[PDB]
């Protein structure tokens, strides 16, 4: 509903059509901002995940 | 199965009853007393 | 009329429902009959496969009786006063082995406590003269069964239950406890009635979960089966037992609700406590010391036995051609008669040719032994039909047994004839 | 959620890593809140 | 809605408000169902707060104080008739109870009926 | 509860038994003075907490069931009443 | 304390609310018959048995009696601790118990059926004692007045007996009004009393 | 049975109070709420996906329920949806105050 530009374009379609609404994986832009914002004053935030299954860690963006 | 009450009726004693009928009976059937109770008190004042 | 098991028997009196329905128990889609052997309860409506379980009896806590399995005893509908003298004999009674002495003395106390469900419902519970139980029986039944280690342990069980009433009930007792078992045919009455219809299953009432024995209403209506339609459930919300349909199955109207009350378990036990035997208890024992072995594999593809060893199964889409001699009893004998099985090599048909008439001689053996013969019992059977309905349960224990011993000669013989195809 | 300049600078020295175990974090996030629905079981 | 449940219990006067001289130099309606008697209300044939007696078959369950009765009347071929204040028990030498009447206003039956109704009538729908 | 109460040789509360009205008034007559309760400074951790050391829920009357914000509720508990 | 257990089979057992009293019972066909010479009283439900007070001259012979109950239903709310829980409980709680000698010692069938209202006899539950009614006739007729045409009236905890002629009988209405005059008005003096005009006031 | 009760009963079935009934049975049967909601989600999911055209005025959490219902001896009718019986004509609306 609000600040995520690729999924809030496609719920309006989904629900023209009649399907169903999957849940969002990435970031809204709220948090986006926070980092471009932080990387100006010289700090760097990243967020990774790691598997339960085979220990790899993943870097989302 | 009700008491029969032979005396006035107040805010606490509301309270009271609201109470003990929602232990004995459950949540949905209280919901539907009360709106019948609503209805009552409207008319009468 | 249509021909269904329930149109037989007859309908029951109002009353049997009506002293549960201003409690607060509520019955769906059954009924429940009346016959000669006593109540039993039977479908009124059709019901398809199902996804899920359907409820049929909703039984409430304060209609039962019940007590804890482990040491503190809690009694959870609680009908007991504090201070009462009861509490001291139910207390001096070993924690592990007894317990159908606990639960007949809570009975007893429910009989003389007014307004209790009990009260009223015990009038519609079997009497001295119409319970099987075999505590209720003479030196004379207990000869006609026709095997000593039976008859023995129920002689022991009935010697315990004196006791029990000769030094608790003594002279000097007050007045409240001597009320409530003057006679002491009256403490076995109350034995008889928790061991033929007492419950165990796991509670949880508020937050406290427990293993508990308890006597519940309405649902010793139930009989067994081994092949069940039914099963027993606690809802912790409300309070209440409720009995359910098996998921997946369909029901007819007209047929038996039925349900299983204790599993994996032989034609000896059945006896002692309830007084009931079956032609077909897949898990009874016949007991060869003879040497030889068949086969194991092989006798399972005869006659179509699929499933692991603990479970074993007729598969009947295989028997296209209805048949019909496989039963429980094929399958018990399956668990039953040794065998030999080994890697993959297949059997010699002469070899085994040896061993059924071996073991053949072992069964002729075993009903040349006792006093008369499987046609001979039938008679005496026939004979009286009004006759203590104890005795009829001896009998009958017998016939049974017999007619098991003579199944398995039939069916090794079948055997014989299918090797070779 | 008061002094955020403090707080920040001591850790971005510290290099520190939050497993995101709370409500608000995960709010942040725009993740799934670990409670009722969520919290999975 | 609280005025109104007030109202409906209140009461009457019960003494020198009621009668201005004393009674003893010297209420009437009685009914068999509640039914009537809220009938009677809408007819004006009565007030709300007038009093009236109705036969009750069900088992004693008015709140009332714990006190022993007025006046105990005893007839010679057995009967006994028992007054407290807000009903009368009348009994027999088998000592069954043949009738129990109850002192009230309209009020009160009606608060009673909508509680009772409205419990049977979500049982009769869930069905 | 977190251990039994007696009175003589009879079990009046099992541990792990929730107290309600009715079990309290019978603590009362019969004057059982030391009760040991579980209570959320008996849990053995500070970022959660355990069901039976919380208790009842107040809203629905059972116990708690998990997946609960206890903390959310508190604090909203004690403000709330502030405004008067 | 007797010191023997007694048969109780042999004894009509009335129960008060914190007594329970026995008296001995000769064998008759519809159960009437009374021997006040051996009575016990025990605790409520519990067998040490004890002698009564008897506080008045009490029957040497057979006497064919009937009896009634004195008492107080107490209604009261329970706390409610499970879903089903009772919402009520109602209790008759017993005070006295009044045995009256049928006339002649007559039997109920008769058509000749009547009570003999002058020989009433109480048990009290609090003082565990029995004694004899004082009753005052107030209905002319003399000692041969017709006994078809009499009503007892007890009044006073049941402590006042008298007994009139039945048609003067009051009505059920009157009773209660009757009473309520006399406590409301007793009631506004007093609130009224405390003003200062109230000697020179007047009652209208 | 009382005499006079026939139109509660009516408004009742007709005021859509039937699914609060029966959504409080059917937590009767279950320790977790949560869990619960998180059935009854996926099954409408499965539906949806499966037959996408057939809802839109019948909703599908509300099929998952009737279901349920009906399965275990309860009529309900599908989707607890009611036709009105006395409506005018087309193009007409019931003003519910």
């Amino acid at each position: 509903k609000s600040d995520h530009i690729r999924a809030r374009q496609e719920v309006l379609g989904t629900t023209i059509i009649g399907g169903t609404i999957p849940n969002p994986e990435d970031a809204p832009e709220s948090f986006r901002l926070l980092v471009r914002e932080l990387r100006s004053l010289a700090l760097e935030l990243n967020h990774f995940l790691v598997s339960e299954k085979n220990f790899q860690i993943n870097r989302k963006e | 199965n009700l008491v029969f009450h032979n005396k006035a009726i107040n805010g606490t004693a509301m309270k009271r009853l609201i109470s003990r009928l929602i232990d004995h009976f459950g949540m949905a059937y209280t919901s539907h007393i009360l709106d019948q109770v609503k209805t009552l008190g409207f008319q009468q004042a | 009329p249509h021909d269904t098991p329930a149109s037989q028997l007859e309908l029951a009196d109002p009353d049997f429902y009506k002293i549960g329905y201003v409690r607060s128990f509520r019955a769906y889609g059954i009924e429940f009959r009346e016959g000669p052997d006593g109540y039993g309860v039977f479908a009124s409506r059709d019901v398809e496969p199902l996804r899920r379980a359907r409820v049929i009896m909703e039984i409430p806590l304060e209609l039962m009786l019940t007590i804890s399995k482990k040491l503190p005893w809690m009694f959870f509908p609680d009908i007991i006063p504090v201070g009462h003298p009861i509490f001291d004999i139910i207390n001096s009674t070993n924690p592990e082995t007894d317990s159908d002495l606990r639960l007949a003395c809570l009975l007893l106390y429910a009989f003389d406590c007014k307004d209790n469900f009990w009260q009223l419902y015990g009038d519609f519970l079997p009497s001295d003269d119409e319970c099987t139980s075999f505590l209720l029986a003479t030196e004379e039944d207990l000869l006609e069964l026709q095997d000593e280690k039976l008859a023995s342990t129920m002689r022991e069980q009935q010697q315990r239950a004196l006791e029990f009433w000769e030094k608790n009930w003594h002279s000097a007792v007050p007045l409240k406890i001597k009320r409530l078992a003057r006679d002491p045919e009256r403490f076995i009455w109350a034995m008889c009635i928790a061991q033929s219809r007492s419950i165990n299953l796991q509670m949880r009432i508020g937050a406290l979960v427990q293993d508990a024995n308890l006597l519940v209403p309405y649902a010793d209506m139930m009989n067994h089966s081994f092949q069940p339609n039914c099963f027993f459930h606690w809802r912790f919300k409300d309070r209440m037992l409720e009995v359910m349909i098996n998921a997946g199955q369909r029901i007819r109207k007209g047929d038996e609700m039925t349900v299983d009350y204790m599993a994996g378990q032989k034609n000896n036990f059945f006896m002692q406590r309830y007084g009931f035997s079956s032609p077909v208890n897949p898990w009874d024992v016949i007991h060869f010391t003879g040497d030889a072995k068949i086969h194991l594999d092989t006798f399972l593809s005869v006659f179509n036995i699929s499933g692991l060893p603990g479970e074993y199964y007729h598969n009947s889409r295989l028997s296209n051609d209805g048949d019909s001699f496989v039963d429980g009893a094929i399958i018990a004998a399956a668990r039953t008669l040794p065998t030999w099985s080994d890697g993959d090599l297949p059997p010699i048909p002469s070899l085994e040719r040896k061993a059924v008439k071996e073991l053949q001689e072992e069964c002729h053996q075993m009903l040349a032994e006792f006093p008369t013969t499987s046609d001979e019992d039938q008679k005496i059977l026939d004979s009286m039909p009004d006759c203590r309905r104890t005795l009829e349960a001896a009998i009958k224990y017998r016939l049974h047994r017999k007619l098991l011993i003579e199944k398995v000669i039939q069916a090794l013989d079948i055997y014989q004839d299918r090797i070779l195809f | 959620f008061q002094e955020t300049a403090r707080v920040l600078a001591k850790a971005a020295l510290r290099g520190r890593i939050d497993w995101l175990k709370g409500l608000k974090e995960n709010v942040v996030l725009g993740g799934v809140i670990p409670v009722g629905t969520g919290f999975k079981g | 809605m609280l005025i109104g449940l007030y109202v409906l219990t209140s009461g009457n006067h019960r003494g020198i408000c009621v009668n201005r001289y004393n009674p003893c130099n010297r209420k009437e309606p009685f009914f068999s169902n509640s039914y009537d008697a809220i009938g009677a209300y809408r007819q004006k044939r009565i007030n709300l707060d007038s009093p009236l007696w109705l036969r009750w078959r069900l088992d004693q369950r008015v709140i009332a104080s714990r006190e022993t009765p007025i006046e105990v009347h005893y007839e010679s071929l057995g009967t006994f008739y028992e007054i407290y204040g807000h009903y009368l028990i009348v009994r027999s030498l088998k000592k069954q109870i043949l009738f129990i009447y109850i002192r009230t206003t309209v009020g009160h039956i009606a608060l009673y009926r909508e509680i009772e109704e409205a419990i049977q009538g979500f049982s009769r729908a869930y069905s | 509860l977190a251990d039994d109460i007696y009175m003589g040789p009879r079990c009046i509360a099992t541990r792990n038994q929730d107290i309600g009205i009715g079990l309290v008034n019978r603590f009362i007559t019969f004057r059982a003075q030391p009760i040991s309760i579980r209570t959320p400074f008996t849990c053995r951790s500070t970022s959660w907490i355990c069901r039976l050391c919380y208790g009842r829920s107040p809203t629905h009357g059972d116990l708690v069931e998990l997946g609960e914000a206890v903390g959310i509720i508190a604090g909203q508990s004690i403000g709330e009443p502030g405004t008067q | 304390i007797v010191d023997y257990r007694i048969n109780e089979e042999e004894f009509h057992k009335i129960s008060l609310l914190d007594c329970d009293f026995f008296i001995r019972k000769p064998p008759d066909p519809d159960n009437d018959v009374y021997d006040f010479r051996e009575m016990y009283v025990t605790p409520p439900d519990t067998d040490i048995y004890a002698i009564p007070r008897v506080l008045a001259p009490m029957p040497q012979k057979y006497i064919r009696c009937a009896m009634s109950d004195y008492g107080c239903y107490n209604v009261t709310e329970p706390p409610i601790d499970a879903p089903r829980d009772p919402m009520y409980k109602s209790e008759r709680e017993v005070s006295k118990v009044f045995l009256t000698k049928h006339y002649r010692n007559r039997r109920a069938g008769d058509p000749e059926f009547a009570l003999d209202f002058e020989e009433i006899y109480v048990i009290d539950s609090k003082t565990k004692s029995i004694t004899r009614a004082k009753v005052v006739v107030t209905v002319p007729g003399g000692r041969n007045r017709d006994r078809k045409n009499d009503l007892l009236v007890i009044r006073d905890n049941g402590t006042s007996f008298k007994i009139i002629p039945s048609e003067e009988r009051d009505d059920p209405t009157t009773v209660i009004e009757k009473e309520e005059w006399k406590k409301s008005r007793q009631d506004m003096e007093r609130h009224l009393r405390k003003l200062r005009d109230f000697s020179v006031s007047n009652w209208f | 049975r009382i005499p006079f009760l026939e139109e509660q009963v009516r408004k009742i079935r007709d005021g859509g109070k039937l699914l609060t009934m029966d959504i409080h049975r059917l937590l009767l049967n279950e320790d977790n709420r949560f869990d619960f909601v998180n059935e009854i989600a996926a099954e409408a999911k499965q539906y949806v996906e499966n037959n996408r055209d057939e809802y839109g005025a019948k909703k599908a959490i509300l099929h998952v329920l009737s279901n349920r219902m009906n399965d275990a001896g309860v009529y309900r009718a599908e989707a607890y949806m009611e036709s009105d019986p006395f409506k005018p004509g087309p193009g007409y609306l019931k003003d519910e105050l």
